[PDB]
């Protein structure tokens, strides 16, 4: 584990807002180096979500938890979203991931 | 915060689980290490300083049946030195993967065979060690610490 | 975004040892031309760390990641440290940087 | 470590302003999505054409100011050529733009304005010709963000 | 038909029936999309590595002049297989409403166009996207006033 | 003369001593019209079917801003052998004076440039034309401020 | 270019066909800082914590019907207790079927590795041994070895 | 180091193009007096590569960087390529070099 | 009234296992613009300087293998911002014969470096040694370091 | 480009690292100087004007083990003058690197011994200064400014 | 490529001192037979600079490099300066040249 | 191969003179402390050749090579002749070997 | 210097051949009236070298340059050799000289 994505299945409507929460269970990972990746349904590329604008990120260093709220949802924001963190203790440095899926339907 | 200060060149690398049928060594994963000067160039470890090292590696082979009897499993640690520029084996092991009965009908028999190597050696500046296998199509890096390779400065 | 320096802020005490890790995200930059730079608080010079002795560099080209461990820390080692790399694909040639600050208390 | 993995030719250049230049337009090639290869040399912020032929020349500049200190400010952007055949600076592509419409922010406070200018055309150039992308007001350049100001040629 | 011709090319034009959005179309008269360039999610997918010429023009049209200083942007972005982050190759910003915010009436249309063009090296699988921040000021009426395309030089 | 030739190309410039006219010239310094491209009636005649890059710039200048509310347009048009109707390939609109006849300050010269460019498939005998709606504000004074051209890509 | 501490990595002699003999004067082999090579026995030169390891590769060209038992043991005789005792040992049966017979071809290879940490005293004699030295394969390099290192 | 040759090892196939880039770190060396030298594998002659035709040189004085693209590669172009520059400040005059090996397989 | 930048710094004797340069000591100089920053001399003006330093090494016996005593004067310049050696010297104090269970034999080995160089404004000079555990700062003027603009 | 002028006859030459077994003096290296009239002829410095000069040189000798008991390393700066056409020593030093020893049962003992010389002298026009050593087979011009030689008009 | 004159374009201020360095690349040319010529901007005659006084020449035969430091620069010292050397091997004898331009700008003498 | 004997399998009737060369490839081996061995008609064991005598040894530390010129060639024996050297770096001590066959007939 | 003798210092062995070259820098001196002089170290007599046999002379009137190759060198041929030429333009008549020394070492 070491990271737990909370909403594994989300289904929202066009014009909405999804929050994906990740909690660190490994006490060596830093909530300072948070990363978000989207892979649009049908694509073989994991893209890097850039924290800014529609993507608001909330982090708490005490509970080792961070979230990713996305506003103005379209139908192009449907895919598999993963979170990431950079962990490092004494001589060891590694990274960790999760997993959790988003599907958005239109309003018609 | 890395609260623990420690030294001596060390490495414990694990195979890449998401690397189809190839042996790519990783250090940026859970309980694996690569620090204090050891470099990973091309699945090869570069000794950062002259001294006495302990070298170890394990490979676990799995196949989904023995079709032919022409399979020999190898696991070898080789060394290219600055003083003698030829790859020589430091540790080697061979294992017969399929004893017999070559599955004729209703095969459906996953076989597992591990191999472990370890020993103490003197390495010099710039020595390049590489852990190698004969058939990287039998690698089972699906679990955890079933395939690994490392050195430690004693 | 092309190179991720992970320890962005460290505060260690005199005598200890800090490790700075950088991970390449662009597959065109090469781990064969990695560079390190420090800028001591109060100086206007970006100095280049020489790879040797107190400055040990560990590289793994498979993960496109390199590190820089500094031992025997003084208070003269307080400054902003950056990593660098040389990229080349087709007709293109460029370089990459990061960011991260160090403070040592005596 | 990696290796190159594409062959290509025809002199090409796409140089972008240096963000760490403050109040001047210094052209750079050692940045992510910029090119300067196959013989084109950049001397004194000038491109030297390496071989005779037909080129496509383009450049864009972004002007930004946080107020008009006068109602008579003129922004220009020109690509010039001094040739070996005729060693006089002549303008190949040029444009002028008036940024402040009767204001010189008098009745109100400052106000950030943005105005771009783009140039492009096809020309026949000879070996050793020195082309220069130039602007009259280098203090209004906004090379902060991404590819907002650039300049390049490509041999067709 | 006539001449074979090759070189990956694309010149896509805005959808006139696309309210508050910039949807790119390819099957309309003097517009092209052939020889490997595919149009995915309002994005052009480069079919082969080489040097391309990238261009796009957008025309912004409005009837009023609110919110003091409004900023109109137009950027061409590239997400490459080598580096999977959206980065701007060409970008421009423009302020259409001069300081003086009209006080008294309610009818006076302003026009501001923006054009971008440059040469870039693209690789297999690169996805370029031309976007603007305010799809409520689009002039997708008339002729070739808003467009976006690439051609392999 | 020392070096080889290439392909149909054209870069015509406005005549400076042609008042109130957008007369295109080719026998002038740093201007080209070769390899079959013909300039007949201010129109470029395509000599072979293929892909062309069409571009043009116009500079508008006036020596005062009245509240006439003038709309400046610049369009490159195409009359093809297949469809003998003039259709616009590239177009842009711009409003140069957003004022109400400035009373106090006199003159105050305004300058507005407009650029158009794109790639299209043209056939033999197509006649392309660069035109402006108000040639009474044209600034064809100095070098390369007004131009129009094609190049066989 | 310094030294370290008691160490040993000895490998079987390839030119001793059908016998196990540990050698120290051979390519990539060590025996220094006090460890003695007696009669195929390593003599611990200092009291302390040591790492003892050995690997043997057994190879045969045929499977007999006697249920072959391959054994490998590292033994220790101490000054305090003058008897041979096993510290590390393992047993393995390589041939399961009833000999090749119908298809007379059984090129089989089976390795065995041993390792552990122990407290050894001055004069202790360690020995790595196998029960059937007729299947030993010292044909290639570093396939059979035995060594200690002071931790 | 003074002058930084980036592609230290290149391996191309006959009929392609290798680009070798050099960046100046000493601000007294000029982008005007650049030199290139190759020494073919097995010979004791360092030859001076001349700029023209198959040997293309790209220079940028702003970044103090120059490159050398070699086209139509044959199997006789296997060797070690170095770049050079002429430096001068006050009473000091020196030159600077790099290093990087090329092997072409047919 | 003597101008020209000058510096002659001597080691701190009451410094635990380290080479700390002092300037407020009897026969030491640091004037006319040369500043001693982070244990480094900063050249204040471009010109020709004479750079020198001496270090005295003392040990109470020859331990294991060979010890290499090195003494180097480095320069990190504004034009090329990497520490490069201007003067260097190496000396092996122990002619093998490590004390074979007998009594010690204290060895002394000094090392001196000196030369003329062109320095620019802002160049940082540093005189350094690899084993600050063999420094013999017991007397005065046994280890020192200085420059003078000639 | 250049900056502030600066003057006086000056010289600081460094050994050629690529010269195998010989002492070739060079000026076309980073921290080396040769300006304002000083000529280096046949590995000799020629004074361009009469006055007082400061002469200095360092040589670093290294050998891998001690062969002879009677090994003597010498380093001298010599002067042949226009008034007295005989080469005379201005500065000299002798050093014996090996006190007997001659390692019989050992594994090579690399020794390093440097030698430094310096003095102020009155030189005349056309005088040739030369730094020489008796055994140029022990020169260690490897890392950096380990061997050098210079004059400066004070 | 047979003598390499390095400072190609120089611009110094009146009253200063420029050094021109030339490196021999032909190993048969001698650093003993070196020559210098300047050609003042606008005039057609190569005059030979004499070795002495204001024209100081620094030579190193080891690297086969020679230089020419010129002091007291006036505005009449603006011209194209070339270096030369005499080469001789077996039955062959030839000479070699370079190239490099100097422009000196005036001081303007501040009037109170 | 760490040691390279160049002159190997040969049949030289009694009476000849030619050096057999061995080249060191391991830079830890010394041109000194070297010994030579010839077989015994290729039937039993290898003999330990003594110093000088009917055997010639050429040593040069610069080229890291030693040789064996077959002088005063009588019928001593046939077989594979090997060269050897004593190598030792730091904590390691090892040796290297060779091999090369000579066959002697008589008149 | 009007006329430039190029090989200033020579050291050849007994049985060799030295070539001494002179180039005219005064455009009034003629390659037709060229002269050669040898002066043995220790002698106060400047001797006149005769053109023939061991003394071969190469002249180019276009480049105003002449040379003197001397063969069969002995050890008694060690001295200072000078070249000369006679110049004349208007009412002017003069001659020009150079300078260059030779030393030959014996053998057994
Ligand atoms: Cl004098």
């Amino acid at each position: 584990a070491r990271v737990d994505q909370t909403p594994q299945t989300i289904t929202k409507e066009t014009g909405e807002s999804l929050t994906i929460n990740c909690v660190l269970r490994d006490s060596h990972c830093a909530t300072s180096s948070t990363y978000w990746y989207r892979k649009k349904s049908g694509s073989t590329n994991e893209e890097s979500i850039s924290k800014g604008g529609r993507y608001v990120e909330t982090v708490n260093s005490g509970s080792k938890s961070f979230s990713l709220r996305i506003n103005d949802l379209t139908v192009e924001d449907s895919g598999t979203y993963r979170c990431a963190s950079e962990c490092q203790y004494g001589l060891a440095e590694y990274d960790v991931y999760g997993g959790g899926t988003v599907v958005t339907v239109n309003a018609a | 915060s890395s609260r623990t200060p420690s030294d001596k060149p060390v490495a414990h690398v694990v195979a890449n689980p998401q690397a189809e049928g190839q042996l790519q060594w990783l250090n940026r994963r859970a309980n694996a290490l690569l620090a204090n000067g050891v470099e990973l160039r091309d699945n090869q470890l570069v000794v950062p300083s002259e001294g006495l090292y302990l070298i170890y590696s394990q490979v676990l082979f799995k196949g989904q049946g023995c079709p032919s009897t022409h399979v020999l499993l190898t696991h070898t640690i080789s060394r290219i030195a600055v003083s003698y520029q030829t790859k020589v084996n430091l540790l080697s092991a061979i294992k017969s993967p399929c004893q017999r009965e070559t599955p004729e009908g209703a095969e459906a028999k996953p076989w597992y065979e591990p191999i472990y190597l370890g020993g103490v050696f003197q390495l010099e500046k710039g020595d390049r060690l590489s852990a190698e296998i004969n058939r990287p199509d039998y690698l089972d890096f699906a679990e955890s610490g079933q395939v690994y390779f490392g050195i430690i400065a004693l």
